[PDB]
RNA sequence: GGUCAAGAUAGUAAGGGUCCACGGUGGAUGCCCUGGCGCUGGAGCCGAUGAAGGACGCGAUUACCUGCGAAAAGCCCCGACGAGCUGGAGAUACGCUUUGACUCGGGGAUGUCCGAAUGGGGAAACCCACCUCGUAAGAGGUAUCCGCAAGGAUGGGAACUCAGGGAACUGAAACAUCUCAGUACCUGAAGGAGAAGAAAGAGAAUUCGAUUCCGUUAGUAGCGGCGAGCGAACCCGGAUCAGCCCAAUCAAGCCGAAGUGGCUGGAAAGCUACACCUCAGAAGGUGAGAGUCCUGUAGGCGAACGAGAGGUCGUUGUUCGUGAAACGAUGACUGAAUCCGCGCGGACCACCGCGCAAGGCUAAAUACUCCCAGUGACCGAUAGCGCAUAGUACCGUGAGGGAAAGGUGAAAAGAACCCCGGGAGGGGAGUGAAAGAGAACCUGAAACCGUGGACUUACAAGCAGUCAUGGCACCUUAUGCGUGUUAUGGCGUGCCUAUUGAAGCAUGAGCCGGCGACUUAGACCUGACGUGCGAGCUUAAGUUGAAAAACGGAGGCGGAGCGAAAGCGAGUCCGAAUAGGGCGGCAUUAGUACGUCGGGCUAGACUCGAAACCAGGUGAGCUAAGCAUGACCAGGUUGAAA
RNA sequence: GUAGGGGAGCGUUCAGUCCGCGGAGAAGCCAUACCGGAAGGAGUGGUGGAGCCGACUGAAGUGCGGAUGCCGGCAUGAGUAACGAUAAAAGAAGUGAGAAUCUUCUUCGCCGUAAGGACAAGGGUUCCUGGGGAAGGGUCGUCCGCCCAGGGAAAGUCGGGACCUAAGGUGAGGCCGAACGGCGCAGCCGAUGGACAGCAGGUCAAGAUUCCUGCACCGAUCAUGUGGAGUGAUGGAGGG
RNA sequence: UGAAACAUGAUUGCCCGUACCGCAAACCGACACAGGUGUCCGAGUGUCAAUGCACUAAGGCGCGCGAGAGAACCCUCGUU
RNA sequence: GCGACUGUUUACCAAAAUCACAGCACUCUGCCAACACGAACAGUGGACGUAUAGGGUGUGACGCCUGCCCGGUGCCGGAAGGUCAAGUGGAGCGGUGCAAGCUGCGAAAUGAAGCCCCGGUGAACGGCUAAGGUAGCGAA
RNA sequence: GAAUUGGCUGUAAAGAUGCGGCCUACCCGUAGCAGGACGAAAAGACCCCGUGGAGCUUUACUAUAGUCUGGCAUUGGGAU
């Protein structure tokens, strides 16, 4: 059959003691030196395309 | 004529359901279980009166001699003494007298030795 | 869904007569009948009005706002009136058009 | 103050817990109906001039349905009817309507293809012919069976009727008889009804006098491995009531009395004050509850023209299962009479008695219920039909099986315009009494998910609570008692079932909601309670009235017991008279009908569950084989006879 | 105090009757520290938006946690295992509200007696064009075999029929049978077999021995000429 | 007397099927399922031969989750 | 070892020493054959065949072979006698009537197959009291 | 079933995480192993029972298709 299988429904509680670890970490946004929109450290600013000069197209 | 159960059952249920309060999980949200918890609940309720009577006299006897022995007596003795003096006959509140009024309690203490030997 | 049969797809009046909206709002208000829907018990009388917004999508240059139209009623208006107040109907006969029958109240016209 | 030491103690919650608030989910619940169930009554055949039931079609736009049918959502006519109509569809356009549409009645005319189907073929709605009439288009005939001939027949009907054939499970606690049954099923025939029917009868009175149906007789007579169990008829009451003939008023429809003001409301038919009608205060509708607003109702009117022989063998039926067993019936052999004739009256005979068989047709009371109307201490959406409509979706090769699904508002007034979004969705604005009704629209429980808040929780071993105390918070039945929450202490082995014994590592169960089990019937038996009569007490079927119940004594129960029975009788069976058994009297002592109830019996019999047995049909489109007709096997090796 | 017997009552619907109640608001729902000896009842507030309490009596499909019960809804396992052959994929460019996942280009890799091509059966429009973007597509999707609308299919000779017969089916008239019905010669139906007139190209977005273009063949009916005479069966034979 | 047959002209030619999938996400398998389906065509080079085996034309396709990582253990392989 | 061989089989745990087989043997069957399907003196298959054929049963290439026991059962044949059905046959017994007559019961002998009985038959059941293991093989 | 689901000994319907006594243990997870949860799955297919069922035997009982057989019809005429 489906060999191992659980012995009892798990508490709404237990089921939550579990998930006490699935909370996303929000990105740590930086503010782009030029167009000042927020960016991702070490990546290119999706709004101006800069990374000191303008790398990506507008 | 047909005769549903309507509203008649919801209520019977809410009755029990609402008896369960700080009843933990399921025991306070599911009928069947909540209800069932209340049978064992019977067992404790009823038997606990015929019983806190047992518990309380114990609290009393414990104090009555932690004062009794505070002078040189002890419940056992002390009690038979006041007894030796039909005169004395509290026993009920005696502890309290021994807990709040030391001035008093001493009295009764020595009173017994003075009816003892 | 039953529908306007309780009465009897019979409009106690003509789509031309004048009538007084007894009962409901527009009590006593009067007007000429325009639409006599017997089946549904619908009556369109210049009396009651409404300002509806025409759902005219790609309707050749939309510009749809809110029209003023008349909204039909039931037996909430008593057909024909002569004493200026609502009135049943009973005393008929015929005219030079015995090929027909009239109607009337306390009085006798229509 | 500070530093050093020793003590003690709180605070943070990653996540959890309890309680509250608010929501989502989901569909219980209440209210409602456009939909069902039953009973009463009504009505009761259709079809070769081609049914039943279907295929393909007809619409300005049409997929589903509906009605029709190329004269196609309709064509003529007669009537009715008076503003409307233009099907469901909720839409636009075109239009049609007093030289009265529409709609309702009632007759005509059209009515492709299939289907008994019938020109011939055929795997239904397709494919192919022929003869005749003919403008060709187009018309019509072309089946088998009875009959000169008209004319009749083949098919289809929910249940009811008769007939031919006819189970088993099951009971009898097994089983072969017997029971279940001649029921279920198959088949044939028929009608609105059938069947039966005018006596070679039943009965014991020298009576009744076609048939059928209800009551009763009676669970008596009797049948029975005389076991289980099966079970008459006469009489009497009632429905209804005939015998005759051969052969020698309901549908269409029309008319139809009697109110206003003020008040509450979003809206009044509600309140209030005066008034009216009433052979019509039955009912439905109208922005909430209606005699007098509408439709109706009582009552009146109301059409061209539309309905109303004996026997022997084998067996069998009736209570009749072989028994002493008659009679009826018939497959097989046989085979009579006829009035100083024939059958029978339960073997058989005489006597006595009732009736005349071998030809026939026959109303009526009886049955059922597809269809229709009315009604209901019937349902009202897990109910009620399976279907608020669908035998559809869906499952099956097929026979076959087979769902769930309701609710904006009084009325669309169904949300113009603006915001975010590609959209979905949402927020405003506006309508509305209400959006605390918005179209994944009445109420909106519970499980279940979530947000916020309050009190808590990171040395702890816990059926999860319970009793006690302290802390914190709050105090609309509630500050004086409490409500909520919590800390520590004590105590504490889920529930049910089945058991000698359950926390039990024994059964059942994820959680919630709704559905879900001792009933119904029989003039049946037996008892408790109660009512009416009471030494008497009751009706059944039916009858006539019924927005009511009287009539109806046929029959039943008390009233005498005893006995195998004849029969005798307050006595009686044993026996030849003395003993007894059963019964009266006992000092005393009644019932019976109806009702509620306890229990019994016979029915599915508290509910759910079998492996199996029996009947009729569906399947070789998988698979096992057969039969007819076709197809396929690179390339290499070896090397037989001759 | 278990099986069991006896007693008194609570509640649910329906019905008769009494008193009533309700849009300034019924039933139902929801909250609560009150009431009664219990079943249970009431008050107040919130929701709700129309029917409804109490009392006496009558009838009940009348009371639930259990039945591996029935129908429905929602949980646990848990964001876990899976995403269906280990024939790989890369970049650029384009479209778009949004693309690893669509289109274009250029490469790579896999099949090649096939994972190419043509039919059959079976399925039906799935085909082509333009739109679409809920659900289906085990993920995206601007795309699709999905949704909507319109279009598309063309035959004297290809298959089949208007021709043939096999097994088998049926079958006037015949043989049998409780019914229904069971068999049965001729005849008829019946391919999977027999018989029979065309090829080469072009080309719609989508058809092609079907349409077009070129040239051909078969039957039939008529006219013309030739001819100058028989024509020759549901039958025989030959043959197939 | 005007036959059958040939020829040369003409007129004539009916009904049904013919799209697309079709060893497959379009058929049978509840799923765009690693299966099942009858017949025909089926190239080249090399290898005695071949419808084998390897590569490859034509043509068709990379199999409707993807990216990293490089542990235990499991599957399928290479060497020892 | 087993089976001779090719072949066949438990679709979804058995492929084999299973089954089939060529070969052998017993027996049935006279031809509307035995035999079998069927409501049926229909039809049909056997066979449009005809005994060197068809049915049934067992054994299983080939080779050397294959014994002893017919008490029992069966099958064939014999068959005096015993028994045995319906029926034929009517005495004897009883009933009713006055009577004629009408009606109950019921033999002797006789009466089919079969059963008892006699013999036979083993590549018939079977055994190794009806006999008791010839060959060959042997803890297979 | 619901769970706020330790170890050892003992006790308990005789193999206890929720009984007793002692001991160990801060709260929550991830990847992993399979001793326990008398773990899941299938109302044990062994065994007994059930006056249960069914298939199959046969010299169990009973009947019957079929079958042989005597009498009777279709069934006659001539002889010993
Ligand atoms: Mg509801
Ligand atoms: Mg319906
Ligand atoms: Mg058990
Ligand atoms: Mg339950
Ligand atoms: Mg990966
Ligand atoms: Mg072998
Ligand atoms: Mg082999
Ligand atoms: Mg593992």
């Amino acid at each position: 059959a489906k060999h191992p299988v659980p012995k009892k429904k798990t508490s709404k509680s237990k089921r939550d003691m579990r998930r006490s670890h699935h909370a996303l970490t929000a990105p740590n946004l930086t503010e782009c030196p030029q167009c000042h929109g927020k960016k991702l450290s070490h990546h290119i600013c999706p709004n101006c395309g800069y990374y000191d000069g303008r790398q990506v197209l507008a | 004529p047909r005769a549903k159960t309507g509203i008649v059952r919801r209520r019977r249920h809410k009755k029990v359901l609402k008896r369960a309060k700080g009843f933990w999980g399921s025991r306070s949200k599911q009928y069947r279980n909540a209800f069932q918890t209340l049978l064992n609940a019977a067992t404790y309720e009823y038997r606990d009166r015929r019983n806190k009577k047992r518990d309380f006299r114990r609290l009393w006897i414990q104090r009555i001699n932690a004062g009794a022995r505070l002078h040189g007596m002890n419940y056992s003795t002390f009690i038979n003494g006041l007894k030796r003096a039909n005169i004395d006959l509290n026993r009920k509140v005696l502890a309290d007298i021994a807990a709040r009024e030391p001035e008093a309690f001493k009295a009764l203490v020595d009173a017994s030795r003075n009816a003892r030997q | 869904p039953s529908a306007g049969s309780h009465h009897n797809d019979k409009l106690h009046f003509k789509k031309g007569d004048t009538v007084i909206v007894l009962s409901g709002k527009h009590k006593g208000q009067t007007g000429k009948v325009l639409l006599a829907l017997p089946r549904d018990q619908k009556v369109v009388v210049e009396g009651v009005n409404v300002i509806t917004k025409n759902v005219k999508p790609s309707m050749t240059n939309p510009q749809g706002g809110q029209e003023q139209r008349e909204l039909a009623l039931h037996a909430s208006k008593v057909a024909l009136v002569d004493p200026e107040t609502g009135k049943a109907t009973r005393v008929r006969k015929q005219i030079v058009d015995g090929k027909k029958v009239r109607v009337a109240v306390a009085s006798g016209k229509t």
